[PDB]
């Protein structure tokens, strides 16, 4: 999206590289619904 | 296997599985003593 500058980093790619560096293989997942899916997708995807 | 597979803990049940089930007996004897060419 265009003339949005987001000053916060994406943090998917790190809560997925500490998950496979705690090498878990079930987990559970609380996620707030106001914050976005954005990262629940993620992990969902990375899931399967 | 590779510590902190996914492959462990399903292979590990499999193992004590066929072992329970007689299938790894069942292969013991199929390649020691069945082709054994001489029994006695």
């Amino acid at each position: 999206h265009p003339f949005v500058i987001q000053m916060r980093p994406d943090l998917k790619g790190a809560l997925l590289s500490l998950i496979e560096y705690y090498q878990w293989d079930k987990f559970a997942y609380l996620y707030d619904s106001d914050r976005g899916l954005s990262t629940l997708q993620a992990v969902l995807d990375s899931a399967a | 296997t590779p510590k902190g597979s996914s492959l462990g803990t399903p292979v590990n049940l499999a193992v004590l599985k066929l072992s329970e089930q007689g299938v790894l007996d069942k292969l013991k004897n199929k390649w020691w003593y069945d082709k054994g060419e001489c029994g006695a």
